[PDB]
């Protein structure tokens, strides 16, 4: 079921994400709508995978990085996180960082890279 | 019932013109003319043919423009005009008619004796 | 543009038995393949069609098969019968889509 | 053990929209195509057979659906002929006019709208007899289609000459060619190889003959859904042309006429010189030697002996009785009975067909939405090539035929027959001895 | 030449993929129809790619996986599919299970997926 | 800045190569000359996210082949190129052999990739 997972806890939902992820690419009245909105899919599904390539996750679901929790963002123990609680509410918890995370994954990235290229230089 | 002409010498850098009746069938049916050449040491190769209904023709790669082939139904006979001849096409060519039917479908089945052109 | 392939170059026999001639095209020609006898002083004689249908020229002494691309001539009893060339001819170019087009590989000599 | 392969070369059968391609104020909006490739190419694909069928080919869908739809548009911003549904007093032409031409051509006057909601005017202009009836059974007159439809005056700045264009592919297919000279139009093609493109294809149209398209390269070729029903067409295609010369051997004039703010009518002036027949001359020793071809082809489905007949066609409308073409701007409707006219038995000069002229034309034979042509000055000569006929049976030792109109699509079949279209399907999987 | 190695046996034809794979991307009549063909194209292209980068194959012409073949899919040899089979051949042979191997494919690369972020975590 | 680089020289500017990079994706009369124009831009994006897959370089800003500089390309010392030269300068000096280094990029990575399947295989 698509979102079958929602009422699940977080170390219990991740383990299907693939049901969602199939689900994303799926001049009249209804003619020209349908063009429109086609488009508009196919716009949304690139973004999201243009930042998976950006901080290094692309072709995965599940991707370590190497930027450390600041613990400000939550300061919760991670046996409560991922045992007690769901998605949704996880989304709201830490949603007002989203942007300062995704920043210091670019960074990571990038530095990364360089020096990758530093090693195969010598 | 194939009746072939026109051998003999070639200064070579001249032109020779071979010709090939037929007798007891029309040309004007649905037939191929098509001739070959027998290399001297046997080697087989084919030349061109054309279609008598039509007069539509086909040249073997290495003719590169120097020979042409045509037909006439009111002479029935099949010509090969041979031009920029050299030593190197000495050969003994025939006529041959192959069938435009289902069986036989592009098979040599009349053969004349051939004729020998030198250069 | 259809090449073929035709092997050995040359055949012998003790008399009486058999020998085999084969023959490789550079495509398949889908069986439109014939097998033609000449002997010293005339043209060609056809003796098999469509790969293995005989001209009633011919009897059941010569022998043959094959498809696509690949196909041998058998035959069954060497009785001095000739000292043929055989040729392998292809009678259908499937580069143009037509009969108008032939290929004639070397022939083979046959002793007996 | 299993092992995914991306880009593998395999595929099967689709149905896609194809869009057009022009090698470059007509009326197929030709300049609106995608300018082609100088040099296309084309990969033969050896050890490939392929399934076709003639006869089921969607691209010939397309094709109608484009040419009617194209024509359309060209006509929308056009002037409407509505104030021309008018009684018409009308009179004969009899100024030096040839015997059986007698009768054709109509003196009619009338009083049409100007520029001025307030004034009219007297107007004259000729017309063709086919294009009016009589209502008081000089005498009353209106034009044949105001008590059917809408009539709207061709653009006189748009051309109907049949500039081909290119069929091509999207991304993600292919077009399959046969190159069987021998193909008939269905079941496994020996000889296949792909195009993006097809070759230009002119949007001829025609009934009973072929005027303007490809001759086979070798034999004559027949070609059917069946033969053996009589309820189908036989499609045959000549390996050689026909010569046809058509003439319209009188000197027109034209004027026109303001019938309100922005617009004018154009209307046939008055003849200079003698009023003549229009017709057209076909090779006759040509025309013999082509009909032999034929029947020598048609006798293989028919028996060994049987005896083949070619006969006229069917009363109906002169849209489905007579041979008919646009040439040169104008309509002709010309009588096809000199061709077909003989019996063939087992074991210069010239044929010159009579012809009639319209200018109310129903284009796709569809009702509501007709086209007036406006009349051409000067003289006009066509030359064409004939490639091919439309025939049926008429349906115990003699078969007859008869030539026929028939769809329009089957104008378009006949040089869409070689070409496919598949899609690409480049995942496959298959075992080998790998492991991650 | 795009469908060159359509008659190539699949040993021989596997080696010049990326010949088709360059070409899959490549209001008025032939106006609106440009954009809906385009529009299309893309929604195939992408399709194509989600299933790759869902089996763990992103980026690669060739991938191995770790599912075992079931035999009763086919029970050809090695030496047989690869050497004297072409490519349409053998997908007519398989065409039946293409939704079994796909399913399987994607459970294997989930389960991979988890475990490689538990060794990260370790 | 998006082009804020265009004046550093090619050592100092691929370092913020995420940033062009995060932009790429970003019936009246302005009405569908923006559906159109939406369109055309997801197809440039994914003609060059492409070629990247194709050469093996997916998911990267910076990745080593293994094609050797032919040197008649540019006959520079790397000190010149990366210290004292612009990409805008660069890109014209080499233009012409853009062609010529992709095709060669193209078929190591098919040579590539079937040598590893081989391995897997053993
Ligand atoms: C079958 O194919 C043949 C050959 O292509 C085709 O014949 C061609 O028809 C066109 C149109 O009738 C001819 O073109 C005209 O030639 C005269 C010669 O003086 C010109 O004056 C014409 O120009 C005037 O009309 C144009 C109409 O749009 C105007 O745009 C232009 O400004 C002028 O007013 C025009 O060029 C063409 O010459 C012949 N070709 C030959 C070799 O005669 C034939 O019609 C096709 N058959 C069918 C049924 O389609
Ligand atoms: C909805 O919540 C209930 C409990 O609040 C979940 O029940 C759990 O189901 C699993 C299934 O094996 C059991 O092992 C757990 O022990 C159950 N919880 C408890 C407290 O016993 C239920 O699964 C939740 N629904 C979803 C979709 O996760
Ligand atoms: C429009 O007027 C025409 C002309 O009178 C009608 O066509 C005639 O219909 C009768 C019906 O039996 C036929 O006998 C005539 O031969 C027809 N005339 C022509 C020229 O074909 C037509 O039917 C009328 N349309 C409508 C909708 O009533
Ligand atoms: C087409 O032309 C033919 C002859 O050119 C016309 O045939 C004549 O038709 C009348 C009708 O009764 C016959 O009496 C004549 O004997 C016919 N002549 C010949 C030579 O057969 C035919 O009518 C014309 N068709 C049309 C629709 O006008
Ligand atoms: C079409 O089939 C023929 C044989 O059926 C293929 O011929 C092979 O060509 C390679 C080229 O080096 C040879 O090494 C093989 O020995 C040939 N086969 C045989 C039986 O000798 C031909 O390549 C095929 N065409 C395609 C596109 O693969
Ligand atoms: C424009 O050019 C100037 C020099 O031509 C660049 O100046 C350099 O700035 C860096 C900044 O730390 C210094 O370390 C260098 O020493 C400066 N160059 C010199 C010659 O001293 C300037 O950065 C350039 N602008 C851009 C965008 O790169
Ligand atoms: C006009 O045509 C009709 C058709 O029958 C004819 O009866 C009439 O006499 C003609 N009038 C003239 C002036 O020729
Ligand atoms: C039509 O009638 C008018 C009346 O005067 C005449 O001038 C004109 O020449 C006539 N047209 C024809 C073609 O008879
Ligand atoms: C124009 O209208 C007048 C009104 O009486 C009428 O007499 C005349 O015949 C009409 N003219 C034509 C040509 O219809
Ligand atoms: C076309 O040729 C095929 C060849 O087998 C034949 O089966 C088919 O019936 C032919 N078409 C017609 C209409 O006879
Ligand atoms: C038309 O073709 C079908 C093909 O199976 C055949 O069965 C049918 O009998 C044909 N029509 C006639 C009248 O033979
Ligand atoms: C048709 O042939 C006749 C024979 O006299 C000739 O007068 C006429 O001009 C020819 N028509 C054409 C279009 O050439
Ligand atoms: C058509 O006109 C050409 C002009 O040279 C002429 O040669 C040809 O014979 C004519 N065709 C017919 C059918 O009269
Ligand atoms: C063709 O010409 C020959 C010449 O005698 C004639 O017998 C035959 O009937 C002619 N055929 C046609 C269709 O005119
Ligand atoms: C066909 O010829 C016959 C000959 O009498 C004629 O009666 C018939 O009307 C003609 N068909 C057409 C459509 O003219
Ligand atoms: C058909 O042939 C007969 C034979 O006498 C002839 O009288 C008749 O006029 C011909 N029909 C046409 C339309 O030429
Ligand atoms: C028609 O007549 C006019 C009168 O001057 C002349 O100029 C024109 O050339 C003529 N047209 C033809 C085709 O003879
Ligand atoms: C008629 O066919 C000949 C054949 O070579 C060709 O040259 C000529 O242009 C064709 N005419 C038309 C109108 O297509």
């Amino acid at each position: 079921g698509f979102l079958g997972a929602a009422g699940s806890t977080m170390g219990a939902a991740s383990m299907t994400l693939t049901v969602q992820a199939r689900n994303l690419l799926s001049l009249t009245v209804w003619g020209i709508k349908q063009l429109q909105a086609r488009v508009l899919a196919v716009e949304r599904y690139l973004r999201d995978q243009q930042l998976l390539g950006i901080w290094g996750c692309s072709g995965k679901l599940i991707c370590c990085t190497n930027v450390p929790w600041n613990s400000s963002w939550s300061n919760r123990n991670l046996s409560e996180i991922w045992d007690n609680m769901t998605w949704l509410q996880w989304d709201k918890e830490i949603s007002n960082y989203t942007q300062i995370i995704y920043g210091l994954l670019e960074e990571s990235q990038n530095q990364q890279e360089k020096n990758e290229q530093d090693l195969l230089a010598l | 019932q194939l009746v072939e002409s026109g051998g003999g010498l070639v200064k070579p850098g001249g032109t020779l013109t071979l010709t090939c009746k037929a007798s007891g069938f029309s040309l004007s049916d649905s037939y191929w003319m098509c001739w070959v050449r027998q290399a001297p040491g046997k080697g087989l190769e084919w030349v061109a043919c054309v279609f008598t209904g039509n007069g539509k023709a086909y040249y073997a790669r290495w003719v590169e423009g120097r020979f042409t082939i045509s037909r006439s139904t009111s002479l029935n006979t099949a010509t090969l005009q041979m031009t920029s001849l050299t030593a190197a096409d000495t050969a003994t060519y025939f006529c041959a008619r192959g069938d435009y039917d289902d069986p036989l479908d592009g098979v040599a089945t009349l053969w004349g004796p051939g004729t020998l052109v030198t250069v | 543009d259809i090449v073929m392939t035709q092997t050995p170059s040359s055949v012998s026999a003790a008399v009486g038995g058999t020998v085999t001639i084969n023959c490789q095209a550079s495509e398949s020609i889908y069986s439109g393949l014939a097998w033609y006898q000449q002997k010293p002083g005339q043209p060609p004689k056809l003796l098999i069609y469509r790969a293995s249908t005989l001209t009633s020229g011919v009897s059941s002494r010569f022998k043959g098969s094959g498809s696509g691309a690949r196909f041998t001539l058998t035959i069954n009893d060497l009785e001095c019968a000739d000292a043929a060339t055989y040729y392998c001819q292809s009678c259908y170019d499937t580069t143009i889509g037509t009969y108008g087009s032939w290929a004639f590989g070397g022939g083979t000599e046959v002793v007996v | 053990w299993v092992t995914v392969y991306y880009g593998v070369p395999v595929w099967k059968d689709a149905e896609t929209t194809l869009f057009c391609a022009s090698d470059a104020h007509n009326v197929w909006a030709t300049h609106a195509c995608v300018p082609t490739d100088p040099n296309p190419q084309e990969i033969h694909l050896e050890n490939v057979t392929e399934e076709f069928n003639m006869w089921k080919n969607n691209m010939v869908e397309q094709m109608h659906t484009d040419i009617i739809s194209l024509w359309d548009q060209s006509l929308k911003p056009c002037v409407k002929l509505t104030p021309l549904c008018v009684t018409l007093q009308c009179t004969n032409v009899t100024n030096n006019i040839t015997d059986d031409m007698r009768g054709e051509l109509k003196n009619c006057s009338f009083n049409m709208t100007t520029e001025l909601r307030d004034k009219k005017q007297k107007v004259y202009s000729l017309f063709y007899r086919l294009d009016v009836v009589q209502i008081n059974e000089n005498k009353e007159y209106r034009l044949i289609n105001c008590n059917t439809s809408a009539i709207t005056q061709a653009c006189p700045k748009v051309s109907f000459e049949p500039i081909p264009i290119h069929y091509c592919a999207p991304a993600g297919f292919a077009i399959l060619k046969c190159k069987d000279k021998k193909f008939n139009g269905t079941g496994p093609c020996p000889s296949v190889s792909t195009v993006q493109c097809t070759h230009g294809i002119k949007p001829v149209v025609s009934t009973q003959l072929l005027l303007n398209g490809s001759l086979a390269e070798e034999e004559v070729m027949i070609r059917s859904e069946n033969i053996t029903n009589n309820a189908k067409n036989i499609l045959v295609q000549f390996n050689t042309p026909v010569q046809i010369n058509c003439t319209r051997p009188n000197n027109n004039t034209r004027k026109s006429i303001r019938i309100g703010p922005g617009q004018a009518f154009y209307a046939t002036g008055d003849i200079i010189g003698d009023i003549r027949q229009a017709h057209c001359n076909v090779s006759k020793a040509t025309w013999n030697e082509t009909l032999g071809k034929v029947v020598k082809q048609l006798r293989k489905h028919f028996g060994n002996n049987t005896i083949i007949r070619f006969a006229n066609s069917s009363g109906g409308d002169l849209e489905v009785t007579t041979h008919s073409f646009n040439c040169g701007g104008e309509f002709f409707y010309c009588n096809t009975s000199g061709l077909f006219n003989s019996t063939w038995i087992s074991n210069n000069d010239s044929i010159t067909l009579p012809c009639r002229i319209k200018q109310i034309i129903n284009m796709w034979q569809r009702i509501g939405q007709a086209m007036y042509a406006p009349p051409i000055q000067g003289v006009i000569r066509c030359v064409s090539n004939i490639t091919g006929l439309i025939l049926t049976r008429d349906g115990s030792t003699t078969e007859t035929f008869r030539p026929g109109g028939g769809d329009m699509r089957d104008n378009w079949r006949s040089e869409l027959y070689k070409y496919k279209v598949v899609k690409i399907e480049p995942l496959g999987v298959a075992p080998t001895r790998c492991k991650r």
